[PDB]
């Protein structure tokens, strides 16, 4: 963690870099009921969705965690 | 902080000098070597004055004669907040950085920028937190009763402070420090309430404190180069930082110095075993020593009239004559019986070893016979041999048993030259069989 | 206060209008002919017409070659580029040495650009966007202590405004020419909406909202080469964390160099750009390999190559990378035929004394004349550099006994503590076990 | 411009006749009649284009004009013919093999020529009207583009609508549309709307409003070397490898499919083949492996004409432990023809010095020219060439415009040649660092 | 028409069941080496043995590379042939052992045949037919998709799965476009738009492939020729994947990697399984290495290891050295720069120098290939020139003679033109005499 005392711009930029919404959306997936709310209830087309599900699959279910 | 078991130079706390830079016979763990200690004190005054730059000092002498001890004493008497970069000669032959780039990084790690700044903090003891929440989480309301040992107050809290207090959960009885500008909340612990443990703070809640930062030039060089972040300061893949950003940092540092926003501190770059460097390193040092942003370089070596690496001729101290023209030389000398006895007594007091007098005389005799480091190494083995037979004081036969068990250089050479048929020579011929 | 490191008493060459050198002027003592030749070279560089000219100045060690190069760089001024280099810096572990030499060649040609800076800064008092799902334009109102001003903005800058989380009451910073938007923080007028908040509070700007400023940008050709030869791609404006995969240097093709030259040649004819050639200085040229020595012949024949100044302190020496090529100054005879050689002569006793006095003046020390004669005798006996580096210990030892002035006994004490190379060699030879 | 006075910029082509007979002094070249005639023969071999894989070698003493002859050949070659001029030390890389670097240098020197037609509609957008159907599967577009003279209404497809929604134009931007290919670009914003948005931003630029005819037809010719196709068909986005050099040992299969497809393109009639020249200056310091690869790679149909230059005598070959003529093995010297240059005399040196003084815009007297000719007779030629340039500055410091003999004498006294430097080093050998690192620093004994 | 040092040879020129004749196929002389190369060609065409090695040795300008290229032309274009130089194995990305193994696997080919059942053409209608009982909570439940296709001299309406309509929507298949559906996979792909729907809009980007010939439905048997190295680099690299690593590596530099023996074993066993099925044919080929003295003893040792493999092809080596030290060793004296361990594992073919009449005939053939006309006395003087200096020097002095003949507005080379080409262009011996008799760094 890099800290600069007395500035909110550094905290905002650090929180933007650590939790970039495009990359964090790319490495995960939208829930199905949420997708149904976007496409049918809100009129958003399929191709206007952010790109999701780019995380590589693990070998097993046992290899997916360190616990 | 700064965990450490016992080092070889851990008994040295600084150069033992008076106000006239005269060396005491025994002070701060350093005995003997009066002229070398006085010269190193003059070098320390050069560093503390800071008005001159790029001066090279060579420390040369026999092995095991107070060279690294002198460097450790100079580093201890420098104190904290002044850069000191102690590297070895074999540490710059890298695989991802060139030799000149590694030498440039080691040069720029020893010049610091001093910046003073002020920040305001709220360090206090939480009496009561009241949180009002809605069903959907739209609007949050918050009351915070917080106090010191001197005051007491109640604060209305906005939504982002509610989010910052819910995250990193603060309960009643805690001692916390809040930064208003950045929103960083740190739990110092719990107060003295039996019903870890710290003391409730005193004075005003809203304090304003001045902190002093010392940032090396290499850190600003890494930060200003946009291709890599600050993590290369920890991971180490800086990777051939260009000279343009070095020029920008060199201009901006002088711009800050003229405006009075920052200050220049110079440091010491120590190169231990300097004879292992290549000729291209010496040719780089010959031009890098003449910069304004150049520290004081102390080099230690023990070679005498050896081959310069990268060439085929022989030079004094393993260094070429153009480098030796740019240096002043401090020369060390061998030790007497009394100084060896005093050094061994200091090392006996350091490792919590109780010694008899006759054992100390035997150690001094075998120290002036073989080596200083051999008697400095026997003194802790003899304590374990003493503790095996359940007594505290190390006696004469305890030293004799360790002398019998553990050999030195000359006896090993004698036994090898006596029974060389059982070892592998240069030609790779050995005899493993006993008969015939 | 002030830092002196083996130089900074050298202010220039100290020539008059006719190019004749004075004896003691500009921090230089003696050395008339080399200073006159360097002044002629400075005039040739200021003529700004020829490319690939080369100069090698040779002499013994501690004679003034690097001082003459720094005097040339001071005579040219800070506007003209000057790239100092050592011969050992051309060996890298990421690219070949020819690429490093070409990069250092193109680092010495600069361009001067006339630019304007336009700045709006103040409190956001009105933030109204209008469309025609796609916004058309946003009207932004700014206020400072001298008054208010309203602006229209395009949706592109509006996206960066929304990305910066700018609301009503924040003090912002908008650059008109680049479109960069910076948020400073909330204002002190809204500091009492809550007792505790995470926002930093700044006062209103005292000056006017609109500021204009004329600036001059200096950019080398290697900057324009490296701005287009990024292998991973462009980077953002603010990034404290680096990219995950490490970008290393690459062998830049000549097609990119030709296109950069085409763009610069188009920009020069419109009067926006001004071209300034410079100096590439390479000290210790005897450390160069024969392959770099061969590539230097091709690089000196280009149309955009700068003036190269080399230095060497060797005699008839074998060229590195070869076995039986004995050549003067460690330089092969192919490159010497393209060179012009300036000789550097050693000094006598009185010039050594004058140099010691000049260095003692700039270090703010006061020396007795009888101590100065002893220092001059020591400089002639061992080395000029040994006499120059013994001034600061003499000053410290004089300051120890509460004196502002150097006595002969301080010189003797500093000679006793610190040795030169010759006495160290004498101790080295008559020793038993590794000194 | 971005070109200063180089070492040899006075050479503009080869000074030959129509019967390949060299003039005594024309097009910047003086003397060297047999070498210029042989270079004209090689130039006619390149311009014929029916032959491939031939090796010449320009051998001579230093400062004779081998690279001057190569510059004359390159200047008389003309445009759109590839001329790749490299040195000997360029092929030693850390991430490319010597064989692969030589392969890239060989395939940079032979190109193909492709002709194409362009129908440009370049103008400022006034109004885009998008019509959507009830089903929405098909869309129509009314485009109002304009120039300073005429304007018209164009019909758009759905792919126009998708391609203009990306890099979105805002009714007042300057675009240019192709008809045969449908190329879409956004050149920038007009100057008529420059005072509209009060702050331009990061990703915009201002261009003039185009004038004249809105419709334009233009035939353009492209010359693409085989190395560009090799780089492009090796990655996904390969032009970054074209401009950054990180191609990294391209495989052989893509090379043979590109050879087969370029043979098919020549047979179809789309493109034609332009062979060129690969010049290697100072060829003597290449490894023996590079020579092996060269004399095997000179036997292919897609091989250019290789001009190698060297100036070594009987010297050792790198990578081995024996000596050879010109620093080249006899296997490579078997497959070569040698052009030998000869040293100059007084008159040719005088004419070359006069040409170099005219090129540098330096006016000399007759006595100064004769003194420089005598100095170039005694010393080399490049010493007199540099002496002219420094004597010009010494002349201009005196408030005099022509170079006199006093200025030449002053420039001779100030700057030294090789022989005087060798004499001054050998007389004062104790003050310099010798081969064993010994130096007498002190002036007193 | 481009001629470059070769292409005057069209095979070896042997007759059937016999020996080489004196002049045939661009070859003059060298009867015994041609017969041995023909025997080697017949052995390669027998398609049984593996890992046989031929070293052909001789002086410079003798015809070793010409014999190797004649072998390559005699085999044909369907048999793989990998030319190589001994200096190409030294790469700075992967070790030379992996490069040698890659060039070993490049020389073995696989011939596969397959049958494709396709439906292609312009779409006439596209109707997703609804179901009789749609399910609640949904919309437009599809029972089947009716697609009509039209091509040259044939129209046909289809009846499809409910699933393919998703692929039709993802591939943006509208009306009037030309589609392509294979049978077993579905997987409609959009090959373009019809040319009858080209000029309704002034501006468009989409291409217009015309209507395909033949019927809408035809089974086509295709034959594909690959190599084992292609299968190795296709199985080693991943396919089109959704992970970030696959898309990141596809935009980065294709760095070569050490292919394991496990992947090669799996490739060989699946290739053997499909060969035993009767679908695939295995065609071993030739790996040719020129100037094998450039190899060091490590590559020679790995050649000793790899020539005893189960799958290795026929390797042809060329060298011209005599008693020479092997590279990488300081004191091993060996013939042709080849260590005796590899020398024991190969067969040596000796090649002999020429005489004056054969030099004259070779110059005649190289002149008649380059479309040149030479006088007889000039031909005899050129043959004498080739006898005195070199065969390659006489061959390379033909095009300057033709250019100098053209410059005098004549179409025939005469004695004066070859004397001018003699005086203008030097050979190795006279240049060496110039270098020896001069002392100005010449
Ligand atoms: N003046 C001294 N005071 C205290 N200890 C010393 C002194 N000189 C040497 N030593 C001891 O002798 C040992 C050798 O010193 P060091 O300088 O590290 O060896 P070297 O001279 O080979 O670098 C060290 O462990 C140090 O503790
Ligand atoms: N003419 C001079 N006047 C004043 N100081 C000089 C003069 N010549 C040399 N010096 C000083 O002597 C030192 C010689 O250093 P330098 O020139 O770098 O050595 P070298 O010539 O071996 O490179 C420099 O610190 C410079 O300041
Ligand atoms: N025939 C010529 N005409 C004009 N200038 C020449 C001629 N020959 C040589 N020069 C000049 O001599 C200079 C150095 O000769 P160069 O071509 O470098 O010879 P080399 O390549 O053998 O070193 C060049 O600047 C060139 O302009
Ligand atoms: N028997 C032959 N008939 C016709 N031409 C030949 C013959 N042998 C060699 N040549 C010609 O000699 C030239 C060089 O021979 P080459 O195959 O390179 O010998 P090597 O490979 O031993 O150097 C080739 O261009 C080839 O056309």
């Amino acid at each position: 963690t890099i800290e600069v005392l007395g500035s909110s711009h550094v905290t905002n930029s650090i929180n933007n870099e650590l939790f970039d919404p495009l990359i964090s959306q790319a490495l995960s997936d939208i829930p199905a009921i949420t997708q149904y709310n976007m496409h049918v209830k809100k009129g958003i087309p399929v191709e206007d969705f952010p790109k999701t599900g780019l995380f590589p699959e693990p070998l097993n279910k046992n290899f997916s965690s360190n616990i | 902080k700064s965990l450490s078991l016992i080092a070889a130079h851990s008994h040295i706390t600084g150069l033992g000098l008076d106000e006239n830079l005269q060396p005491r016979p025994t002070s701060e763990g350093m005995v003997g070597q009066l002229q070398a200690r006085r010269a190193a004190g003059v070098i320390l005054k050069m560093v503390q004055n800071g008005t001159i730059a790029g001066r090279a000092v060579l420390v040369a002498g026999p092995p095991s004669t107070g060279k690294t001890a002198l460097a450790m004493g100079v580093s201890q008497s420098l104190g904290k907040d002044v850069p000191f970069t102690a590297i070895a000669g074999s540490e710059i032959f890298s695989l991802e950085l060139s030799k000149t780039e590694a030498l440039t990084q080691a040069f720029r790690k020893s010049i610091g920028i001093k910046i003073k700044e002020e920040t305001e903090l709220i360090e206090g003891e939480v009496v009561e937190i009241q949180i009002d929440r809605s069903i959907t989480g739209g609007h949050k309301q918050g009351k915070l009763t917080i106090k010191t040992t001197d005051m007491e107050t109640i604060y209305e809290l906005g939504n982002k402070m509610i989010d910052g207090l819910t995250k990193e959960k603060v309960l009643a009885g805690d001692v916390i420090s809040i930064d208003k500008a950045s929103g960083k909340i740190t739990k110092l612990g719990r107060s003295f309430a039996r019903s870890r443990f710290v003391q409730c703070p005193e004075g005003e809640l809203q304090k304003r404190k001045t902190v002093v930062h010392t940032v090396s030039l290499h850190e600003i060089d890494v930060i200003n180069s946009r291709t890599q972040g600050f993590l290369a300061l920890f991971t180490g893949d800086t990777g051939e930082i260009r000279s343009e950003v070095r020029d920008q940092i060199n201009t901006k540092v002088a711009e800050w110095k003229e405006e009075g926003k920052a200050e220049i501190v110079p440091g010491v770059l120590f190169i231990d075993e300097v004879h292992m460097l290549d000729i291209e390193c010496f040719s780089f040092i010959n031009r890098a020593l003449e910069d304004e942003f150049a520290p004081i370089v102390m080099m230690a070596t023990n070679r005498g009239v050896s081959k310069t690496r990268g060439t085929n001729y022989k030079s004094p101290h393993g260094l070429p004559l153009d480098l030796l023209d740019r240096s002043i030389i401090i020369t060390t000398k061998s030790y007497n019986e009394q100084e060896i006895k005093t050094i061994l007594s200091i090392r006996a007091q350091e490792e919590e070893v109780e010694l008899s007098s006759d054992a100390l005389d035997l150690l001094t005799k075998t120290g002036v016979e073989t080596s200083l480091r051999y008697s400095s190494n026997l003194i802790s083995v003899a304590q374990q041999i003493a503790m095996k037979r359940k007594n505290n004081t190390v006696e004469v036969e305890d030293v004799k048993r360790a002398y019998l068990l553990f050999l030195d250089s000359a006896r090993s050479v004698k036994y090898v030259q006596e029974n060389e048929s059982q070892y592998i020579d240069d030609q790779g011929n050995v005899q493993i069989s006993i008969a015939k | 206060v002030t830092r002196t490191a083996a130089h900074t008493h050298i202010k220039g060459l100290g020539l008059d209008e006719s190019g004749v050198a004075k004896r003691v002027e500009g921090g230089f003592v003696g050395q008339i002919e080399a200073r006159e030749a360097c002044g002629v070279i400075v005039d040739l560089i200021k003529a700004k017409k020829m490319s690939g000219r080369a100069i090698l100045l040779a002499g013994g060690p501690s004679t003034g070659k690097t001082a003459l190069a720094l005097a040339i760089s001071q005579e040219l001024g800070p506007k003209v580029p000057f790239c100092p280099l050592v011969g050992s810096e051309l060996y890298s572990v990421e690219v070949k040495k020819t690429e490093t030499l070409m990069e250092n060649f193109r680092r010495a040609i600069g361009l001067r650009i006339k630019e304007t800076k336009e700045v709006y800064e103040g409190e956001v008092t009105e933030l109204t966007p209008e469309d025609a799902k796609t916004i058309s334009h946003v009207i932004v109102g700014l206020k400072s202590a001298k008054g208010t001003k309203t602006l229209r903005l395009d949706p592109t800058i509006y996206e960066s405004i929304q990305r910066e989380k700018v609301s009503i009451g924040d003090v912002i910073y908008i650059e008109a020419n680049t479109g960069a938007v910076k948020r400073v923080g909330r204002s002190d007028a809204y500091a009492t909406e809550f007792d505790l908040e995470t926002e930093e509070y700044v006062p209103l700007p005292k000056g006017e909202v609109h500021k204009k400023k004329e600036i001059v940008q200096d950019v080398t050709l290697h900057d324009l080469d490296v701005a287009n030869a990024r292998p991973q791609g462009g980077q953002d404006v603010i990034s404290m964390m680096g990219q995950l995969l490490k970008p290393k240097k690459t062998e830049i093709t000549e097609k990119l160099r030709q296109e950069v030259n085409k763009v610069v040649a188009k920009y020069i004819d419109q009067g926006v750009a001004e071209l300034i050639p410079g100096v590439l200085f390479i000290d210790e040229v005897n450390m160069l390999d024969i392959e770099i020595f061969t590539y230097l012949n091709k690089a000196l024949e280009s149309n955009i190559a700068p003036v190269v100044v080399l230095a060497s302190n060797r005699g008839m020496t074998t060229v590195r990378g070869t076995e039986d090529v004995i050549s003067p100054h460690g330089v092969p005879p192919d490159l010497i035929d393209r060179l012009l050689i300036v000789r550097t002569l050693p000094y006598d006793k009185d010039e050594i004394r004058t140099i010691i006095e000049r260095r003692a003046t700039v270090e703010r020390l006061q020396v007795e004349s009888s101590a100065l004669d002893l220092l001059a005798t020591m400089g002639t006996e061992t080395s000029l550099r040994y006499a120059l580096q013994l001034l600061a210990p003499c000053g410290i030892l004089a300051q120890t006994s509460n004196r502002k002035e150097i006595v002969v006994n301080d010189v003797n004490e500093a000679k006793l503590l610190f040795l030169d190379a010759k006495r160290s060699t004498k101790i080295l030879e008559t020793s038993a076990n590794y000194l």
